[PDB]
DNA sequence: GATTCGTATC
């Protein structure tokens, strides 16, 4: 039926990073196969986020399909596609209720795995992903549970703050640690106001980290309203990235 | 093909085996937390297993949430072992993502399966996070519904630390004093389904399975077995499972249902006043020990017997019987938790109350022992005595033993300081407060 | 240097012919050895009646030379919690036998000192790996042994 | 403290400080060598000093606490001329001079050998 | 040193037709085997009455060639923590396996009475989420140790103690298949000392055959010992004190029984002991408790047991 | 002194004693002493035995001034050594001297930094798994790095239990694979037939004399025991496998006289042989 | 299990 093989190292790095991110979003990495492209999507139980990774036909050297959605455990798949220390030369993934994946190192040692699978059914911002990755990864998910993205008509400022909560007598049950940064409009590649948006940080960190895994660099953000979900996207030669997260009301 | 309790799930709240008052008191509350600027932030439902809590929540969220949706239920999954995240952060992530369900999104939250609360760290994290939800400074939040199944944890490997979740899985032993006593918290304790609702619903299941029931000629007997099942259990799911097992069978298999645990005051009343349908004290006490040894093997049970043995005929019985009861309790206190001690004490109490029980008795109401009050008073006394001793060294060099503080210095020294106060030192009032009667 | 020992652990029997008193137990275990079938034994009796002596002599007679790698002996002096039973005992009674063949022996001296969790874990080890391993449970007090553990053992009583 | 042996002897003196179960050190001198002996059930540690050592002028062993040895090391750090005197099973006298400003530290035995 | 499986595991039944005892329960299990709609079930009873064998036979007769990857037998010897429950059970239940039309996967949980409570809650979630594909079979000694939320989903089957006739029939089957010489009184003695336990009966029969050959009363009673609870009951119900003392001495003290064992057995016997008044029974329980305390503190001589018997006779003889 | 041995390459003793670390971290280690050298033998659960040997040519000085007994046997606690020899090297000769003065004497380890001599004395305590060389089911010679990668992957996966495949072929298509049974289930880790990695693989039919083709050898090993060899394979150059009929796996590791490691493993009883058919069918597929 | 009060039904 479906069969795909990647011979390029950076493509395998992107595949591994994407798989790890979808595993960190939900324990099950939902995967469906289309002759045009292979798309991997995941839905957190809270239903407040949605990330999809698209692998086009040109991504794989031979993306043959002879027909399909099947649910695969995320942790099992993320430990298969990992790069061992000290060089995978061919990653063949195929299905003909067991998924078959064949891995061979440069030293010709060959491994096969048989994971189980389950068949199932405004404004525009374009900023450098490097500076965004800098600020984001510098933040810690432990202290920060809330992101404040605000754009001024002159500068763009992003901060990793925390929603404070007070108890019986102004009790500091949760603090407001706010790691902040300010960025001028020269760094921002394309801004179109045609604004305050509040959402999470961990998923944003993982999605941002997905991109630069290819050593071959911008992220486009369109949004509106507080009760409506924000769109999030990045584009690669054979890889297409999407994230949809519900913004704070 | 499918389980009877799964294919016969009620399609509407008219089909649910719940009391009329219970349905009204849950509907009014659920509407109360639904309106914007709601007073009740969260709702807590507690009760035994299979008392139709989740079912009524399903139907109420089915015909209530759509009314307030601007232009369903969301459950927590403890099995979600997500990558890169520690287990203790799963509920944190769930709550952080579930609070984004206010505007253009509305879904009542049902925490049906709690996180693992037997681990003290994540239990404390659960308490802190649900308190942060309760004390939240957010302008508004989606309604929170939490269902707790009250079940007794049976005995296991001898290592018990929490002392609350390790003897009983209830809302009191999970949630702390602050959480339950909160203006924005609503608690509706549930009761086992009565025999009338069970009989009616079992009849409905039978009249929907007449062909098979008529096929095996068991329809001429279904009424007696339905009455027996309704009397045996107050569990709708267990009753339907037992009925399905009886119907699908083709023999004379006895109808056996899960045994429900006996509460604290239930056990106290069974020890004091006996048990109906069991005129044998020996067999009743034996079954009480086999089934509820976790509850009976405690000092709190002997304290409860001592505190509540005077509720028999409003203390209107012979003093010889009371002396015998307290004598046996004191003797049992000298056996250090041996099973023979509890057995002998309960047997003697039951025998004493049986030899004096007749008709025309008007008993009182039992109460929980006041020992914890005495422990808190003793702790306050210890704090006050420590303060007095601390003041009694730097002000004037003198070391006094604690026994003397309890005996003489807790009364005479405050008296002297009060006389000194009138003809004029920090500690002027009596230690432990005044005594009365 | 057997002249440098107390008389108690100087006249400890080395062979089954030197264990006096328990004629019936010794005869039955000798028959079990001769027939080649050894069940899961349980030796119970007062202290100093010949339980450890009997079991060690029997194991020496069954495995004359392989005794070091054919018998796993545990006692109260060794920790025998849930983890020990789960790991050490299972891994010993889960692997193939040394030299040509045989059945492995696991002697539990003073098993009344084991917790109920350890015995509850041990019962399925006893029932599952009985094809190539046999257990011996030595105990002075039988009320400290789980009824299932007593059920899956052949009882031999050592009289005074 | 300053010279070829300055860092070496300082390290030898402070090598006792890298264990958390060392409260009573046991100095020892044989007529020369300076041996710091630690007594524990784990392993009998026997730190010695192989470098040539002189005398200001038979065993001489004195058990003292470890804080006294810390004070001794601090004294040795800032003193060029240092004299270490030992009283068999009695006390340890740490004489430090600055050619004069003299420092003497009197240390009493903690345990009898 | 050789190769010969013990009769307990060599003769463990492989089909439900070879299991004796609770005829109605075994017939119901055979019906479940034929139709195939197995519900969640809890199996409880005394040890050695055919609970594990019933579960495994039902699994085999229900899954056939798919038994290899169709059952997940977890036992007390295996780790069964919350994490193990979650990971292993969830992955087994999520495994989509095509089975015959009326068939499900089976998750045998032997010794479920020794499982941590949080693991039981995780089992609750798994039971109520994957019930359409897999079913759970709990094997336990007492159903109290399974939490009420789990008993709510299960069809409780209670295995009663094996009657002497069923154990005699199984013994006769094993005898006529192993060719042992016997006497009727010998099999009666084996039945009597087994006390409703099939495993104990098989073990005692094999021990008698190995030790002496012919299975008569003399050989059985010279190799096996009469149940000491019966001796304790005989000594507690004795009319005069001299007879009770003599029974205690010659049947429990000379036989090499621990004093703590005698006291504990006396308490257990007194709990289930008819034909005695409630006051007399609780007085005997009190005296047994006092003697148990004296034994626990180290004074475990024969004098303490004789004194306990004397006090019991004082209370029950109006002396 | 009955035995004395000085060396300047303490890295050998460090790596050597780390090679016993995958075993019990808190237990006793048995040390033989003989003119050929001293060996650190360790055993776990009567089911696995490591044996690491330091030959006499390893030490610049090796005396063994004793003749009453051929070998000296002493048993010491492993973590006493591990705690004591935590010297952080120095840079100073750091020369290490091993001493033993017969029965009743401690095992001495002297460390000299040309001024400081931190002498440590270890208390000695009160005092098998060999494959029968005439019968070898299969013998394989693999390169160390490939085997290390295989165990690293198998540990990445968890691998509750492991299997060994050995089936030589008429056309010399020798196949050697490590089959696991984990959360994923059956994962086949097959090593290549190239002479770069696999330099020799002969599968016998008993007596280790007849090279028989077309038949496979299956070894059911507990992976907790199979992991004990992982750290030894890290320094190894060529790793030699030798499995007999009695279910004993012997690993012959030599980091080329260097150090020589002898890991012997007992193999699981394989209660059900249906898994054996499953494994061989997975292989031929 | 007991008491008190309130329902609902027959
Ligand atoms: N007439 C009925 N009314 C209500 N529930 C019914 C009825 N018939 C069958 N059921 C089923 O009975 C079950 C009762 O579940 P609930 O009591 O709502 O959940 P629960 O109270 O959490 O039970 P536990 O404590 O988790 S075991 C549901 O699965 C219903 O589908
Ligand atoms: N039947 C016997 N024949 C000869 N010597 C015996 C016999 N029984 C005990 N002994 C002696 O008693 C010593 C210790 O008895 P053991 O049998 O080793 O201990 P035990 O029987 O296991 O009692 P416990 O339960 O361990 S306190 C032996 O070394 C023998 O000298
Ligand atoms: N009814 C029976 N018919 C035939 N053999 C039986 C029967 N009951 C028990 N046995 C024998 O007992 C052994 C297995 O008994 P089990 O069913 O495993 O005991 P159990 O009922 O599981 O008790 P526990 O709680 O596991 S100790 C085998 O040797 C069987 O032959
Ligand atoms: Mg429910
Ligand atoms: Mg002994
Ligand atoms: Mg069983």
């Amino acid at each position: 039926s479906f069969k795909a093989t990647i011979t390029e190292s950076g493509k395998q790095n992107i595949w591994f990073r994407a798989i790890y991110v979808l595993s960190t979003i939900q324990d099950d990495i939902k995967i469906t196969v289309t002759t045009n492209e292979l798309i991997a999507w995941s839905m957190n139980e809270t239903d407040t986020t949605l990330c999809q990774v698209r692998f086009q036909k040109s991504f794989f050297e031979e993306y043959e399909f002879k027909p399909y959605s099947f649910r695969v455990n995320g942790r099992h798949l993320t430990t298969i596609s990992r790069k061992p220390d000290g060089g995978i030369k061919s990653f063949t993934i195929a299905v003909n209720n067991r998924l078959i994946v064949v891995i061979e190192m440069d030293s010709l040692i060959v491994k096969e795995y048989c994971p189980q699978f389950q068949p199932i059914k405004i404004n525009y911002i374009c900023c450098n992903s490097t500076l965004l990755k800098n600020f984001l990864d510098n933040c810690n998910v432990n202290v920060t549970d809330e992101v404040k993205l605000e754009i001024n008509v002159h500068r763009l400022s992003i901060t990793a703050f925390t929603k404070a909560v007070y108890g019986k007598n102004n009790d500091l049950l949760r603090n407001a640690l706010s790691m902040s940064n300010t960025i001028s409009t020269l760094d921002l590649e394309h801004y179109c106001l045609f604004k305050s948006i509040i959402f999470k940080l961990k998923d944003f960190k993982n999605f941002i980290t997905i991109g630069p895994s290819w050593k071959t660099d911008n992220i486009s953000l369109w949004f509106c309203h507080p009760g409506d979900p924000i769109l999030m996207q990045m584009q690669k030669p054979g890889v297409k990235l999407e994230l949809v997260e519900v913004t704070d009301s | 093909g499918e389980q009877w309790y799964e294919k016969f799930k009620p399609n509407c709240l008219e089909q649910v085996a719940i009391h009329k008052r219970k349905l009204k008191d849950v509907q009014e509350a659920l509407d109360a937390m639904f309106l914007p600027n709601a007073k009740h932030r969260i709702l807590l439902l507690s009760g035994p297993s299979g008392c139709s809590k989740s079912t009524v929540i399903k139907e109420l969220s089915k015909i209530l949430v759509p009314k307030y949706r601007q232009n369903k239920v969301t459950e927590f999954r403890g099995d979600c072992i997500v990558n890169d995240l520690p287990q203790m952060e799963s509920f944190s992530e769930f709550l952080k993502g579930a609070r984004y369900l206010v505007m253009s999104n509305l879904s009542l939250i049902l925490i049906e399966d709690l996180p693992n609360v037997f681990h003290i760290d994540t239990r404390r994290r659960f308490q802190q996070l649900i308190l942060q939800w309760l004390y939240s400074s957010e302008p508004l939040l989606p309604p929170l519904v939490i269902c707790i199944t009250e079940c007794e944890i049976p005995e296991n490997d001898n290592n018990y630390r929490k002392f609350g979740i390790d003897y009983t899985f209830s809302a009191e032993t999970i949630m702390n004093k602050e959480i339950l006593m909160h203006p924005r918290l609503k608690r509706i304790k549930f009761n086992p389904i009565n025999s009338t609702l069970l009989k009616k619903h079992l009849k409905f299941i039978c009249v929907q399975n007449m062909k098979m029931l008529k096929e095996k000629n068991k329809w001429n007997k279904r009424q007696e077995v339905i009455d027996y099942i309704a009397q045996e259990t107050g569990d709708i799911r267990s009753a339907i499972t037992t009925l399905q097992f009886w119907a699908t069978s083709s023999g004379s298999l006895p109808i056996s249902t899960r045994e429900s645990t006996i509460s604290y005051f239930h056990a106290i009343g069974k020890v004091i006043h006996g048990s109906h349908s069991t005129n044998n004290d020996n067999e009743m006490i034996n079954n009480l020990f086999e089934n509820s040894n976790n509850l009976l093997s405690k000092e709190d049970f002997k304290l409860g017997i001592l505190e509540n043995y005077n509720t028999f005929n409003k203390g209107e019985f012979s003093i010889s019987d009371a002396s015998s009861i307290v004598d046996c309790l004191s003797e049992c206190d000298n056996m250090n938790g041996l099973p023979e001690s509890n057995e002998y004490g309960l047997r003697e109490v039951r025998k004493t109350f049986r030899n004096i029980s007749k008709q025309g008795h008007n008993h009182g109401t039992v109460y929980f022992p006041r020992e914890w009050k005495v422990r808190k008073l003793q702790n306050s006394f210890k704090v006050q005595a420590e303060d007095w001793l601390n003041v009694s060294l730097y002000k004037y060099n003198a070391v006094h033993s604690f026994r003397n503080i309890t005996l003489e210095f807790g009364y005479y020294a405050p008296l002297i300081r009060k006389c000194q106060s009138y003809k004029k030192i920090d500690v002027v009032d009596r230690i432990g407060g005044p005594i009365e009667a | 240097s057997k002249e440098n020992l107390p008389w108690v652990e100087k006249y400890r029997p080395e062979t089954l012919d030197e264990v006096y008193g328990q004629n019936e137990v010794i005869t039955t275990v000798r028959k079990f050895v001769d027939e080649g079938k050894l069940p899961h034994l349980l030796f119970y009796g007062p202290p100093g009646t010949g339980k450890t002596s009997t079991i060690v002599a029997l194991a020496r007679e069954i495995y004359g030379k392989n005794y070091s790698n054919m018998v796993l002996e545990l006692n109260a002096s060794d920790d025998r919690g849930i983890d020990v039973v789960r790991n050490q005992i299972k891994d010993f009674a889960s692997t193939r036998q040394i030299f040509s063949k045989g059945f492995k022996l696991i002697i539990l001296d003073e098993a009344d000192a084991m917790t109920n969790a350890a015995q509850n874990a041990l019962r399925r080890v006893i029932e599952r790996y009985t094809k190539n391993t046999r257990f011996c449970v030595l105990a002075n007090y039988a009320h400290k042994l789980t009824p299932a553990l007593l059920s899956r053992c052949t009882r031999f009583r050592f009289q005074p | 403290i300053s010279g070829e042996f300055g860092s070496a002897f300082h390290g030898f003196i402070r090598r006792v400080e890298r264990y958390s179960n060392v409260n009573h050190i046991h100095l020892m001198g044989v007529k020369v060598e300076l041996k710091i002996i630690v007594n524990e059930l784990d392993w009998h540690l026997e730190i010695c000093w192989n470098g040539p050592l002189d005398s200001v002028i038979s065993t001489h062993e004195v058990i003292i606490r470890c804080k006294d040895w810390k004070v001794c090391s601090k004294l040795y750090a800032a003193f060029e001329e240092v004299v270490l005197a030992i009283s068999h099973d009695e006390s340890c006298v740490f004489h430090c001079s600055l050619d004069r400003g003299q420092i003497i530290y009197y240390i009493a035995r903690s345990k009898g050998l | 040193l050789s190769l010969q499986l013990p009769w307990v595991e060599k003769y463990r039944p492989q089909v439900l037709s070879d299991i004796v005892g609770n005829k109605e329960t075994i017939d119901r299990l055979q019906q479940i085997a034929k139709d195939g709609n197995m519900p969640h079930m809890i199996i409880s009873g005394m040890p050695g009455i055919g609970k594990t064998t019933s579960v495994h036979c039902l699994a085999h007769e229900l899954l056939g060639r798919s038994y290899a990857d169709g059952v997940l037998e977890l036992n007390a010897s295996d780790d069964r923590g919350i994490d193990v429950v979650r990971n292993q059970i969830k992955h087994f239940a999520q495994k989509k396996l095509h089975l015959p039309p009326g068939k499900h996967k089976i998750v045998i949980l032997d010794e479920a009475d020794s499982m941590t409570a949080g693991a039981q809650q995780a089992l609750r979630r798994t039971m109520e989420l994957y019930s359409n594909s897999t079913r759970f079979a709990f094997a336990c000694n007492q159903s109290n140790k399974i939490i009420e939320p789990l008993q709510s989903r299960c069809a409780i089957l209670r295995y009663s103690k094996l009657s002497d006739e069923d154990v005699l029939k199984r013994l006769l089957q094993i005898i006529k298949l192993e060719d042992v010489k016997y006497t009727n009184d010998g099999l009666e003695a084996i039945i009597f000392t087994a006390e409703g336990d099939m495993r104990q009966a098989i073990n005692n029969l094999q021990s008698t055959v190995a030790g002496h050959g012919l299975v008569n009363a003399d050989n059985v009673f010279k190799i096996v010992d009469s149940p000491h609870p019966l001796i304790v009951k005989k000594m507690l119900l004795a009319s005069n004190l001299e007879d009770s003392i003599q029974i205690l001495r010659t049947d429990l003290w000379k036989k090499g029984y621990s004093s703590i064992d005698i006291v504990t057995t006396s308490f257990r016997v007194t709990k289930n002991l008819a034909q005695v008044k409630e006051s007399v029974r609780l007085e005997m329980i009190k005296e047994i408790g006092l003697t148990h305390m004296r034994i626990l503190e180290g004074v475990g001589t024969y004098l303490q047991l004789a004194s306990m018997l004397a006090k019991i006779h004082k209370l029950n003889n109006k002396a | 002194n009955k035995f004395s041995a000085s060396t300047v390459h303490l890295e050998h003793i460090t790596t050597a004693l780390s090679c016993l670390t995958p075993f019990g971290s808190k237990d006793d280690v048995l040390i033989f002493i003989d003119a050929d050298g001293l060996s650190f033998v360790r055993e776990n659960n009567h089911v696995i035995k490591i044996q690491l040997l330091l030959s006499r040519e390893l030490f610049m000085s090796y005396s063994y001034r004793n003749e009453t007994e051929d070998h000296m046997k002493l048993c010491v606690k492993i973590n006493h050594i591990l705690d004591s020899v935590s010297v952080m090297n120095r840079n100073d000769i750091v020369e290490c001297t091993l001493s033993y003065d017969g029965h009743g004497s401690p095992f001495v380890l002297i460390f000299e930094d040309s001024f400081i001599s931190e002498r440590v004395e270890y208390s000695t305590y009160l005092i098998g798994l060999e494959l029968d060389r005439e019968r070898i089911s299969f013998e394989a010679i693999i390169k160390g790095e490939a085997l290390h990668s295989a165990l690293k992957d198998l540990k990445e996966i968890g691998c509750k239990e492991c299997y060994v495949y050995a089936k030589t072929e008429a056309n010399d298509e020798n196949v050697f694979a490590l089959i696991s049974k984990s959360q994923l289930g059956f994962s086949k880790i097959k090593l290549p037939s190239n002479r770069s990695i696999l330099e020799k693989l002969q599968v016998f039919d008993g007596d280790s004399t007849t090279v028989i083709d077309g038949f496979a050898v299956i070894g059911f090993f507990d992976f907790t025991s199979f992991d004990k060899i992982r750290k030894s394979t890290k320094i190894a150059s060529k790793v030699l496998f030798r499995m007999d009929v009695h279910g004993v796996l012997s690993v012959n590791i030599l980091s080329q006289p260097g150090i020589v490691i002898e890991v012997c493993m007992l193999e699981k009883e394989s209660i059900d042989e249906a898994a054996q058919t499953e494994i061989e069918l997975l292989m031929e597929t």
